[PDB]
C-alpha cells in the first residue's frame, strides 16, 4: 500500500514542481521590462536637464 | 439554472392507462431535456444570454422526448422564473462588478 | 491556475511602472523652466545694479 | 471552485490597476503648471527687488 502511495504523490510532486518552474520563468521577465521603461525616462530626464543647463 | 413548466392534458384517456404517474414523468424528462440544452455553452454565455438561445432549444428537445413515450399532454410554454449562475459558494463578483464603477 | 496567476501579474506590475515614467518625465521637463526664469531674474537684477556702482 | 475565483480575482485587480494608471498619469500636468506659474511670479518679484536695491 505505501509503496503505491508514495509512486503516485512523487508524480504529483513532479507535475506542481513544472508548474512553479513556469512560474518564476515569466516573473523575471515582468520585472526586466520595467526596468527598461525607467531607464528610457532617465536618458530624456538627462537630456532635458542638459538643454536648460546650456542655455543657462 | 432554474426554469419551470406548464402543461395541460387534451385526451384524457392517454393520461390515464399509459405511463403512469403524470408528474414524475413530466418532471423526471424535463431534468434531462434540461441538462441537454445546458451543456453544450460556454459559462461566459450562460450567464448573458440565459433567456433567448436556450430556451427555445429546450423547448424543442422536450417536446420531442416527450412524443415517443406516447403519453397525453401538451405544453403551454417554459419560463425564465429567475437565474442564478454564479455558484453559491462564491457569489463574490459583486467586487468583480463593483470595480468597474470603482475604476471609473 | 499557478500559469494564469503568473501572467496576470505581468499586466497588473507594468502600468504602474509607465505611470512612474510619466511622472519622472514630467518632473524633468519643469526643472528646465525654473532654471531659466531663474536665471533671467538674476541677471536682469545684476544688470541695473552695475551702474549705480 | 477555486480555479475559477482565481480567474475572476485577477481580471478584477486587472481592472484596478488598469485606472490606476491614467489616474496618477493625470497629476503631472497640473503640478508642471502649477511650478511654471509659481516661477512666473518669483522672476519678476526677483526683478522688483533689483529695482529697489539700485535706488537705494
Amino acid at each position: 500500500y505505501n509503496r503505491m502511495r508514495a509512486e503516485r504523490e512523487a508524480v504529483a510532486r513532479r507535475h506542481r514542481s513544472q508548474g512553479q518552474e513556469e512560474a518564476e520563468k515569466l516573473r523575471a521577465t515582468a520585472d526586466y521590462e520595467v526596468t527598461r521603461t525607467l531607464a528610457e525616462a532617465e536618458r530624456q530626464g538627462r537630456i532635458m536637464r542638459g538643454e536648460g543647463d546650456a542655455e543657462a | 439554472v432554474e426554469m419551470n413548466v406548464q402543461y395541460r392534458v387534451t385526451n384524457p384517456e392517454k393520461y390515464l392507462y399509459s405511463v403512469t404517474s403524470p408528474d414524475d414523468s413530466l418532471r423526471q424528462a424535463t431534468d434531462s431535456a434540461l441538462r441537454g440544452v445546458i451543456g453544450k455553452y460556454t459559462m461566459d454565455r450562460i450567464l448573458t444570454e440565459g433567456r433567448t438561445v436556450i430556451r427555445s432549444d429546450t423547448q424543442r428537445e422536450l417536446e420531442e422526448t416527450i412524443r415517443p413515450y406516447d403519453m397525453g399532454i401538451t405544453l403551454l410554454d417554459v419560463n425564465f422564473q429567475a437565474a442564478r449562475p454564479p455558484e453559491e459558494v462564491k457569489a463574490a463578483f459583486d467586487d468583480a462588478i463593483a470595480a468597474r464603477e470603482n475604476e471609473q | 491556475q499557478y500559469i494564469r496567476e503568473a501572467e496576470a501579474y505581468t499586466n497588473e506590475v507594468q502600468p504602474r511602472a509607465n505611470g512612474q515614467a510619466q511622472r519622472i518625465l514630467e518632473e524633468a521637463r519643469a526643472y528646465k523652466a525654473q532654471t531659466i526664469l531663474e536665471a533671467q531674474g538674476e541677471v536682469a537684477r545684476f544688470a541695473k545694479l552695475l551702474p549705480e556702482y
